[PDB]
């Protein structure tokens, strides 16, 4: 038989709702990073 | 990893990864583990 | 002393009627090696002496050391030899010692020697005493890391023989035990005695699961004086498989004295569907 | 005999108990006993 409570439904939501949330997070990190290229940083390196 | 991760999902793996590793403990040969070592050490042996 | 080292020998000569008392000792340096040696005996009569030798020997990277010595005092005698090699991590020890007084003697074997840094003994020890041998020997290969065990020991005589062997082997993960012991006790004292043995222990263990068996027969007639026809014969056996998803265990006891007779039969059960023992208890005796 | 774990999940997992019964034999041409003693759960609804 197995038990299932209401706070394991609320539990899997927020884990659900917080995993999207940190997903969107990394993919905003991600465009960040292509969008500076590294050939650009050693031309801002080099001019300084 | 993080759109794959899940609280029901993780804990199903680890379990898993456990049950295999017990399954390897349980049948591990010393026999054959000695002649692993062997080969550990002739290889740390060759590559120094 | 001089440019190519010190040297020192020395002899004392003395002797009187039966004593003579022959001593020397030889010390010699040369370069990075020494050179030793006292060879001193002592001979109170012919059969009653005391005789030393010691001889070391010293050379970069390697040690040799050497010692005899003998006592004798006519109907006794006691010898020992021990050889010592010792170099970079390696040890070769290994000698002899040997007590004797007449026919009963006792001789013993010692080897040490460690290579691989693995250190390796084996010990033999057999006394032979009035007709009564005991052959006990602990066996080669005890590593001291991931070891093993193994062992021989018999006792023989005519009341009682025993003969004991064990194996048991402490790698990393896996374990097992092999016993098995086997007696003969024959005895007249008041009637015959006959002291029979059967003992064998077994176990075995690994990662969440255990497991055993003991395998015991025990009978014993005694025929006294007086008529008396007595047999004492117990038969326990256990076993019991245990791991966390299955538990469960036996035990048949069986234990009987002439007519009269128990016997009880038990069986432990412990898993995920049940839990539960069962238990016959069944006597048979005599007297109104 | 090998390990056995079954799976885990977010879940709780309980065996339900059924029946507890006590089966007493006694022979002997003295006096004879026969006694039984049994309970169990009421499984017939969760509600009840």
């Amino acid at each position: 038989h197995s038990i299932n409570l209401p706070f394991f439904e609320t539990l899997q939501e927020y884990f659900e709702r917080n995993r999207q949330t940190i997903i969107v997070v990394l993919e905003n990190v991600q465009r960040n990073l292509k969008h500076i290229n590294i050939d650009q940083f050693v031309r801002k390196y080099r001019a300084a | 990893k993080l759109n794959e991760l899940s609280f029901k999902t993780f804990i199903e793996d680890v379990n898993k990864f456990l049950d295999m590793l017990i399954k390897k403990l349980k049948s591990f040969d010393y026999h054959q583990f000695v002649d692993e070592t062997n080969d550990k050490i002739r290889e740390v042996t060759q590559r120094l | 002393v001089s440019q190519e080292g010190l040297k020192l020998s020395n002899d004392m000569m003395g002797s009187y009627a039966e004593m003579k008392f022959d001593h020397t000792n030889s010390l010699n340096i040369a370069g990075l090696s020494l050179d030793f040696s006292s060879k001193l005996d002592n001979i109170y009569s012919s059969d009653k002496f005391y005789k030393q030798t010691v001889n070391l020997q010293l050379q970069p990277y390697s040690l040799v050391t050497t010692l005899n010595s003998d006592l004798k005092y006519n109907a006794l005698d006691l010898t020992n030899n021990g050889k010592l090699r010792l170099e970079p991590l390696k040890l070769h020890v290994a000698g002899n010692l040997k007590g004797a007084y007449q026919n009963n003697e006792i001789k013993h074997i010692y080897a040490i020697s460690s290579a691989a840094l693995s250190a390796s003994y084996k010990a033999d020890t057999v006394a032979k005493v009035q007709g009564v041998e005991f052959s006990h020997r602990l066996n080669t290969d005890i590593a001291g890391l991931a070891s093993a065990i193994d062992m021989s020991t018999n006792y023989n005589s005519d009341s009682l023989h025993f003969s004991n062997v064990f194996r048991s082997v402490m790698a990393p993960f896996t374990m097992t035990i092999d016993a098995h012991t086997n007696g003969n006790g024959k005895l007249a004292l008041w009637g015959e005695h006959t002291g029979q043995l059967y003992s064998k222990f077994l176990l075995k263990a690994e990662p969440l699961a255990f497991t055993f068996s003991h395998d015991y027969k025990g009978s014993t007639s005694h025929h006294l004086v007086s008529r008396k026809s007595i047999s004492a014969a117990l038969e326990h056996k256990v076993s019991a498989l245990l791991t966390p998803a299955e538990q469960t265990g036996t035990w048949k006891l069986k234990t009987q004295f002439n007519n009269n007779e128990y016997s009880q039969d038990l069986d432990a059960y412990n898993t995920k569907d049940k839990i539960g023992v069962e238990l016959t208890g069944r006597t048979l005796a005599d007297l109104t | 005999p090998e390990f056995q774990l079954p799976h885990i999940s977010h879940t709780i997992e309980v065996p339900t108990f059924g029946k507890l019964y006590s089966i007493l034999k006694i022979q002997s041409p003295l006096f004879t006993l026969d006694a039984n003693a049994d309970i169990g759960n009421g499984t017939t609804s969760a509600n009840e």
